């Protein structure tokens, strides 16, 4: 079930200081940037074109870049229409894309670091909690007939268009089985694993066959060559060492268990 | 505002004298602008690399350092951040495990 999700960061710092840089990822690849620097929207894997041709790929370039113009231009003129009462600094951050199972869509808006405002059916919407003033920019937004109709297309066709293209161009990269390698260290004993992929990982303190209740799995930490990094702990009385052992389940491995001894 | 939560941690096991990648972990910030060091001995490491900053399901960004390290026996390693949420720079060292 990958969720492709679109993710623009904007910071607006006041007047004329501002920039907005984006990210897209299917699941846990990353498989664009778009840099405030650039022009243009970068690849960052073979596959990140997808089933789309070259004509396809460049309108769909154009609309993105004509909305980033369009974005920045829009919220510097609400401030302005607000002022004083919303200032400066201020930071949006939308997340949209599909998740594919069929297949659902979003797009939501934050402000401030909280969630304000989402694209739902055919419409711009505040979200319940959302600060007041925000309500009659979205009436307006609302009135643009042509951005709702982009939207809603972008949404409904276009997204899950786009992934199915990215989940049979991107299958070599989205099906890697990379090995995990573990390492112990510790009283509080850590069992480190490093390098899996993908993420469903199962990694246990052992005494023979019972496993140890008290391992307590840490978060998931990713490298920088698109694996994962886990830890696991189990605080032990300093007499019950010997005797045991980390164990590790990982697709790649085969069944071939990492098993270290303490 | 958020402050940043830092983690330390090495690609492979740690071995002396043996080449590795030193990451370093920056979570649950906002604002999004921060500055993150790497240090050996306390001195900035100059060949430091970044991911794209990018964000969670709960909106706080996150981003991955990482540089090559060798571990030996006489070495500190650690990651400093400056962030408008904090009066310091806050610095977490390599627990020389992770
Ligand atoms: C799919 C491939 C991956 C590559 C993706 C990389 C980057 C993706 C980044 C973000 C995804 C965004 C999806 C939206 C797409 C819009 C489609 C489009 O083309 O519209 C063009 C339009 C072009 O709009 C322009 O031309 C129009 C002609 O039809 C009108 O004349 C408009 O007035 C004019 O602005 O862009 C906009 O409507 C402006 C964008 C404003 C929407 C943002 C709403 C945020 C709510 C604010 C709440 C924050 C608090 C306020 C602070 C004070
Ligand atoms: C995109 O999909 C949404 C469904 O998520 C459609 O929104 C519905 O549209 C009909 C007719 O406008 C309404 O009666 C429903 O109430 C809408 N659903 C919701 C949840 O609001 C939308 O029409 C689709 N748009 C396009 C262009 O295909
Ligand atoms: C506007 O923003 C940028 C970054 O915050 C800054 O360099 C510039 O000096 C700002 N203008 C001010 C502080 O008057
Ligand atoms: C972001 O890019 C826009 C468009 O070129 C530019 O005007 C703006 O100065 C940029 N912001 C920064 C901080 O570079």
């Amino acid at each position: 079930n990958y969720t492709f999700r679109c993710l623009q960061m904007s910071s607006f710092a006041n007047r004329s200081w501002s920039r907005t840089d984006s990210v897209v990822w299917l699941g846990d690849l990353q498989t664009h940037r778009w840099s405030n620097d650039s022009a243009t929207i970068s690849f960052t894997k073979p596959w990140s074109q997808g089933k789309l041709s070259n004509q396809q790929w460049e309108k769909l370039q154009h609309m993105f870049q004509v909305y980033r113009v369009s974005f920045t231009r829009d919220i510097q003129e609400l401030v302005k229409m607000m002022s004083p009462k919303e200032d400066y600094p201020i930071e949006i951050q939308l997340s949209a894309g599909c998740e594919m199972y069929a297949s659902e869509s979003f797009l939501h808006v934050a402000f401030q670091g909280k969630y304000v405002v989402r694209f739902w059916g055919t419409s711009w919407q505040t979200v319940p909690g959302a600060p007041s003033w925000l309500d009659l920019p979205i009436k307006v937004l609302n009135a643009d007939q042509g951005t709702s109709a982009t939207v809603q297309m972008l949404l409904n066709d276009t997204c899950p268009l786009f992934v199915r293209g990215l989940l049979e161009a991107g299958k070599s990269d989205l099906e890697k089985q990379e090995k995990p390698v573990a390492w112990l260290s510790s009283r509080q004993l850590v069992c480190h694993v490093s390098g899996f992929y993908p993420k469903p990982v199962w990694v246990m303190w052992m005494r023979g066959d019972q496993e140890q209740q008290g391992t307590h799995r840490g978060d998931f930490l990713p490298n920088a060559d698109e694996t994962w990094y886990l830890q696991a702990t189990l605080d032990v009385e300093a007499g019950e060492e010997a005797g045991l052992a980390c164990r590790v389940k990982h697709s790649s491995l085969g069944g071939q268990d990492i098993i270290l001894y303490w | 505002q958020k402050t940043p939560q830092i983690q330390v941690y090495s690609r492979h096991p740690p071995e002396n004298g043996k080449p590795n990648i030193l990451n370093c972990y920056v979570t649950q910030f906002h604002p999004p602008h921060i500055e993150i060091q790497m240090l050996k001995n306390g001195k900035k490491i100059p060949k430091v690399e970044m991911s794209d900053m990018s964000f969670s399901k709960d909106w706080s960004f996150y981003i991955l350092a990482h540089t090559e390290f060798t571990p030996t026996e006489t070495d500190t390693y650690a990651c400093r951040v400056k962030h408008a949420s904090m009066a310091e720079p806050k610095t977490v060292y390599w627990d020389r495990d992770m």
